């Protein structure tokens, strides 16, 4: 997962070619991580040992 | 105990500014959110932000737009508000009361969890 | 963007269940379930008394219930006594690290 | 920086773009992840950075 992002700016340069950019961000600012169960992991990958 | 000792009651001119502080005491304040309140003998609750003790960023509530500014000092633990610009509808009671714990992965600053609460102080405007 | 709506007073006689609702919009309550009621003694700081509506905060007595329904929610006390006797406010987390507090309500007792 | 602090891992950068008709420049700006913009330069100039 990661935060709250406010929005995406719209900018169009000349001809209509809209494009997107990350704006402003609101409220604090924290990560962007990933979590994995340890004891899935733990025996998930002792398995692989003994195979 | 958990603890928050704040200053004393104090007036000022219109147009004026005071000083507001509250110390923390008996936990790791820099593990929580902070957060105050203002509230007039015979009015409501009006919310102001929280302030990191860790970065030091800050959030305002509306209807400031900067005549409050808070700051922080994490070696004796206290936190101090700058209230400027006073005029007679500032005329109200004070308090600090500390937010819920900060996670560094997640933002937690909206759990309105206030269990500690300094005794207050008195704002009055001439 | 204004604060929720409140009763101005309650009262009860001694023994009676007493229900006290407070009213904002979906963008508050109907969102989120960051939700909390506090009491205050006058001449005292205020008391954290629920949270999440129907959970009990800790150093709380079994007396104190509540729930929430699209955009609103309520607290409900049992067994009213004369420690009851104090103001009432709901708050609520309205997104955008904002939070509201509503306007409050007296309690009175009988 | 941001309404609440400082970001570190984001870099806000003000830009020089052509507006609708190809006549004029605009100011604007947008945030970018640090690790996609170089410093285009010959020689310390952190005020001078490329996409
Ligand atoms: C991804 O992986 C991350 C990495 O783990 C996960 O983060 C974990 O996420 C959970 C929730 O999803 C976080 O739990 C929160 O934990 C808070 C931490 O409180 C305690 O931690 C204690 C360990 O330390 C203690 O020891 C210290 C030593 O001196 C001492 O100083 C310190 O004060 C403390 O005693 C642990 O023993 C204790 O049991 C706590 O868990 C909790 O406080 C959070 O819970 C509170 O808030 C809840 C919602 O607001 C509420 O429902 C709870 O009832 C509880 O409120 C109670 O707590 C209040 C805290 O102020 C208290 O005032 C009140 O009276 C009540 O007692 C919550 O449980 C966990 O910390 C976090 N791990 C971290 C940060 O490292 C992610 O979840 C994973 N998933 C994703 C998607 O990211
Ligand atoms: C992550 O960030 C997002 C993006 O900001 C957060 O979303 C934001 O949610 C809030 C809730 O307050 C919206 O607030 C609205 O404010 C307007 C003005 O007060 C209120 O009224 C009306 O809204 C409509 C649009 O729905 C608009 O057409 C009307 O002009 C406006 N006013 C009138 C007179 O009708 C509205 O009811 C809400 O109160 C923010 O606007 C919304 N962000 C955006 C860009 O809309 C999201 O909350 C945040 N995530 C978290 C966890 O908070
Ligand atoms: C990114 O930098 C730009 C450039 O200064 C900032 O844009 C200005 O912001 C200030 C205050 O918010 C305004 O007084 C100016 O009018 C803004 N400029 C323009 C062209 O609108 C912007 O705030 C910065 N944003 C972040 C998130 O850092
Ligand atoms: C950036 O765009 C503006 C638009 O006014 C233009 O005037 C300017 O010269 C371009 N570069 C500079 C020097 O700002």
């Amino acid at each position: 997962t990661r935060p709250n992002n406010n929005t995406r700016k719209s900018v169009r340069i000349g001809p209509g070619q809209t494009f997107y950019a990350t704006g402003d961000i609101i409220g604090d600012i924290k990560q962007a991580h990933c979590n994995i169960s340890e004891e899935k992991w733990n025996d998930t990958l002792q398995k692989v040992g003994i195979e | 105990q958990v603890q928050l000792v704040q200053s004393g009651a104090e007036v000022k001119k219109p147009g004026a500014s005071v000083k507001v502080s509250c110390k923390a005491s008996g936990y790791t304040f820099t593990g929580y959110y902070m957060h105050w309140v203002r509230q007039a003998p015979g009015q409501g609750l009006e919310w102001m932000g929280w302030i990191n003790p860790n970065s030091g960023g800050t959030n305002y509530a509306q209807k400031f737009q900067g005549r409050v500014t808070m700051t922080r000092d994490t070696s004796i633990s206290t936190a101090y508000m700058e209230l400027s610009r006073l005029r007679s509808d500032d005329t109200a009671v004070y308090y600090c009361a500390r937010g819920g714990w900060i996670s560094l992965y997640y933002d937690s600053s909206g759990y309105p969890n206030f269990d500690y609460w300094g005794q207050g102080t008195l704002v009055t405007v001439s | 963007q204004s604060a929720l709506t409140q009763p101005a007073s309650v009262s009860g006689s001694p023994g009676q269940s007493i229900t006290i609702s407070c009213t904002g919009t979906s963008s508050d309550v109907g969102s989120y379930n960051l939700v909390s009621w506090y009491q205050q003694h006058p001449g005292k700081a205020p008391k954290l008394m629920i949270y999440e509506v129907s959970k009990r905060p800790s150093g709380v007595s079994n007396r104190f219930s509540g729930s929430k329904s699209g955009n609103t929610a309520s607290l409900t006390i049992s067994g009213l006594q004369a420690e009851d006797e104090a103001d009432y406010y709901c708050c609520s987390y309205a997104g955008s690290s904002t939070v509201i507090f509503g306007g409050g309500t007296k309690l009175t007792v009988l | 920086t941001v309404k609440t602090g400082t970001v570190e891992e984001m870099k806000n950068c003000s830009f020089n773009t052509t507006t609708e008709i190809r006549d004029k420049e605009k100011k604007e700006y947008a945030l970018f992840y640090k690790p996609d913009i170089v410093p285009l330069s010959e020689t310390n100039n952190t005020s001078e950075y490329r996409l």
